[PDB]
């Protein structure tokens, strides 16, 4: 709360300086603990003051006049932060109504491939650093995988849909500078078998803490086992979670194998009894005979005769006596024995029922991942969960293309305008596009910086959709081979009457098999309009997309059907059906951490490119290749706030370049 | 640092379904066979143990006699010194056996009467004799 939280909500730690602050401001850092205070204040202060209202620029004039003493003191100390903060977006980004409207000339050219989120968030912050700035789009329209369907009323994203929370989220910005929508999400998600009928609670609750408890046990394989290679190739999370199941069917074997063993050895025991006791019957019924017939001696005897009859009646009580022990011991294990076949242990580890269940949250996982689990690293595909977000999750009712559409404003954006090779030189930069309706309409753009936004999977098209002179190096391009581009698509259902329940805002089907957990495996109710959305996840993914609208649209009213009665599912007005993998201008989804890959791949993605001298000889030039989006942001990869922090990034980068970074002194 | 509990996860374990490419449904395989082993030897001695206990159906009751309750007696009747010495002849040292055959001497009489007519019943010889069986 306070200023602290200003720290918090802008990621940054309120009692410490960053590694970038570390940069900018050296002196500081290497100095007294005390001064380190008084930036520490300056920073936080001025964060609190652009965020209680973002929808106006704060002028450093305005942030000296609200900052008391001693902090209003050293005015300089204030400069340069408000200056830091500026440049690297911390404030004054987004839309806001600025006091000091734009050099009336500008300086530098930069063109910036995409506009997607990335794109603009870099573009709007370099126009508003003075320097020229014109996007090149392939699209007929701005915000990339900001995709918004609209027809009637009906409205809904292709593409993405969550905030995943406003604690620390710049979206929570642009939330207050531009109206958003923003409805919660009630995170409720009752299953239901291929049947059409709910998994029973007990079970619900069963399957998915395996679910978790079977994560946390890959973490523990890979963490405290080293699991992380295996034949000369990286694991895999899929391969960690078969080898984590087939050892818990493996417990259960031995599980029961101990228990049968336990009752044989029981059994085998009271077998050597029996035997003892027949044995002994055997040894009493001889005796009794041989006491009753010298019983049966009438007196009057000699006294060995009466000795006969005493002894022999001894040694009848004796084995009688011994035959008693054993019966109270026989006795003992013969209830040992119903003890035990009747505590027996789980008879399996999980049924085909509970397999199937468990498959459809794999699907979820794969969903959010974007990807099969075979092809997310072990070791790091969770490597940005530290950095999630706080509160709950939300979607934007009003369709989530409001916001590119807000960023494009006043910006110079050429859409359909296809980059077809990026020329960078010690001396500057040519883009050459063409028109994507005529092929042969040709441009050239000319330019001292060139962003690059492509999608990832558009930078690992074979052959090449956009050629780079020279080409890029191959620290690069072995980062964009490793990397991971995945894919996920989102089916449309435009309905005229609700029949679902209107509480539950998302309802799972779970598949028929492993192979296709994924295949419509979730239904969202997320819209004021009658929309259902149907999700594609996993393997399932790649291969709806080469089966037409008509079937994709015919299984999903099967599955609905079979939840709510094949008479209370009506036809679909409006279907629309997304095609991720096969759009030229993505070729994918969003990005995920390959196996074989790690967090410094998207380090690597985001290192600018300096080109060799044309002269040679000459002294090193200038970076002249930038690049931002998605796959840029090492914590918040394959997310909006990601790519639209990824523009921040470069925006900063490129200006201090160009525009040169004053307040470093 | 330790599994979440009920996972089984032991460093022995996970190279030994990884070996090969099958050596998971390998290993389960042997212990699917094993199971079965045992369940049909458990089957196997719970007939042997049916058969057993129908041969020894009614226990000894028929072979039990009644129980003779007696006061320890102080005197040595001439008869009841006769059945000592042919106890000795037969039992040796186990006194508890003796005082059950003559019925009204205690373990202590008994064990006393050793040393008494020790010399006039010749018993190191009756022991001595019996210690050849
Ligand atoms: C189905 C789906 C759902 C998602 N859901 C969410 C979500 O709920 N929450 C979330 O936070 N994130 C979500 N994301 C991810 C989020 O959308 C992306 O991280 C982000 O939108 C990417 O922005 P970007 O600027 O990096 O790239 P893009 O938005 O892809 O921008 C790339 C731009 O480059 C253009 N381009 C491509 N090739 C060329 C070319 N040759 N010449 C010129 N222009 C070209 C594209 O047309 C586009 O204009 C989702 C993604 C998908 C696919």
């Amino acid at each position: 709360s306070g200023v602290e939280g200003a720290a918090f909500q802008s990621r940054l730690p309120h009692d410490r300086m960053t590694s970038q602050e570390a940069a900018c401001f050296p002196d500081i850092i290497s100095g007294p603990q005390q001064t380190q205070k008084v930036f520490l204040f300056i920073r936080n202060r001025t964060l609190q003051l652009w965020l209680d209202n973002p929808k106006i620029q704060l002028t450093f004039e305005a942030t000296l006049q609200q900052l008391e003493a001693p902090y209003n003191s050293d005015t300089v100390l204030v400069h340069r932060v408000h200056s830091y903060l500026e440049r690297h977006g911390l404030i004054n980004f987004g839309i806001y109504k600025r006091i000091k409207p734009l050099p009336t000339k500008k300086t530098g050219k930069v063109i910036i491939i995409g506009s997607g989120v990335s794109g603009l968030a870099a573009a709007r912050q370099l126009q508003s650093f003075g320097m020229d700035v014109t996007l090149l789009e392939a699209r007929d329209r701005v915000g990339g995988r900001v995709a918004t369907f609209r027809k009637g009323n009906y409205v809904a994203d292709l593409g993405a849909m969550v905030v995943t929370g406003l604690g620390g989220n710049p979206m929570a910005v642009v939330s207050k500078q531009v109206n958003m929508e923003l409805a919660k999400i009630k995170q409720k998600c009752p299953l239901y078998e291929a049947n059409g009928q709910a998994v029973p609670k007990e079970k619900d609750e069963m399957v998915e803490q395996e679910f978790n408890r079977l994560l946390e046990a890959t973490s523990y394989l890979s963490h405290q086992l080293d699991f992380n290679v295996l034949n000369n190739k990286p694991v895999s999370l899929g391969q960690a979670l078969e080898v984590v199941i087939q050892l818990q069917e493996k417990h259960v074997k031995d599980e029961q194998i101990e228990h049968w063993k336990k009752i044989v050895k029981t059994q085998e025991e009271l077998k050597e009894l029996l035997n003892k006791m027949v044995n002994l019957k055997e040894k009493i019924k001889e005796l009794h005979q041989q006491y009753k017939e010298a019983s049966e001696v009438k007196p009057p005897r000699d006294i060995t005769a009466e000795f006969l009859v005493k002894s022999k009646h001894r040694d009848l009580t004796a084995l009688c006596k011994e035959y008693d022990e054993l019966a109270e011991t026989q006795g003992k294990l013969e209830e040992k024995l119903q003890e035990l076949e009747a505590n027996p242990p789980s008879d399996v580890y999980l049924s085909s029922r509970d397999r199937q269940i468990l498959d459809w949250h794999f699907a979820n996982l794969e969903f959010a991942n974007a990807t099969p689990l075979s092809t997310l690293s072990l070791k790091h595909w969770d490597q940005d969960d530290d950095f999630e977000f706080t509160g709950s999750h939300l979607t934007v009712r009003n369709g989530y293309s409001c916001v590119p559409v807000a960023l494009a404003e006043g910006l110079d954006i050429k859409l359909n305008t296809a980059v077809r090779q990026v020329r960078y030189t010690a001396s500057g930069c040519e883009v050459i596009a063409v028109n994507t309706r005529s092929t042969s309409q040709t441009f050239i753009y000319k330019c001292d910086a060139v962003l690059c936004t492509l999608p990832l999977g558009v930078l690992k098209q074979q052959p090449p959709a956009v050629q780079f002179v020279p080409p890029l190096p191959e620290w690069k391009t072995s980062a964009v081979q490793r990397m991971g581009f995945g894919n996920l698509n989102k089916v449309v259902l435009c309905f005229d009457r609700v029949f679902w329940d209107p509480s539950v805002n998302l309802f799972g089907h779970v598949g028929s098999t492993t192979a296709s957990r994924g295949e419509l495996f979730l239904f969202w109710n997320l819209y004021k309009a009658p929309i259902l959305l149907a999700l594609v996840a996993g393997e399932a993914a790649g291969i709806m997309e080469n089966i037409s609208d008509d079937v994709i649209v015919g299984r999903c009213l099967a599955i609905l059907k079979g939840i709510f009665g094949s008479s209370a599912v009506p036809q679909p007005k409006e279907t629309v059906v997304s095609r991720w993998r096969a759009d030229p201008w993505a070729r994918g989804s969003y990005s995920y951490v390959a196996a074989g890959s790690s967090g410094n791949d998207y380090d690597l993605m985001a290192q600018p490119i300096t080109p060799g001298p044309s002269i040679p000889g000459a002294p090193q030039p200038i970076p002249r290749l930038f690049f931002a989006g998605e796959h840029t942001i090492r914590n918040y990869p394959a997310t909006v706030h990601g790519a639209l922090l990824s523009g921040l990034r470069e925006a900063g980068r490129i200006a201090d370049q160009f525009l040169g970074a004053m307040y470093t002194l | 640092r330790k599994p979440p509990k009920g996972m089984f996860l032991s460093q022995e374990d996970v190279e030994a379904v990884s070996a090969n490419a099958t050596a998971a449904t390998t290993v389960l395989r042997q212990l699917d066979m094993e199971l079965v082993s045992v369940k049909r030897q458990i089957q196997n001695i719970k007939q042997t143990n049916s058969a057993l206990k129908e041969k020894l159906d009614g226990g000894i009751e028929p072979y039990r006699l009644p129980e003779v309750i007696q006061k320890c007696n102080a005197r040595w009747t001439t008869e009841e010194q006769l059945l000592a010495v042919q106890a000795i002849r037969k039992y040796g040292r186990d006194f508890q056996a003796i005082s059950d055959v003559i019925g009204n001497k205690s373990v202590v009489q008994v064990k006393n009467f050793f040393v008494n007519y020790r010399r006039r019943f010749n018993i190191d010889e009756v022991l001595q004799e019996w210690e050849a069986e």
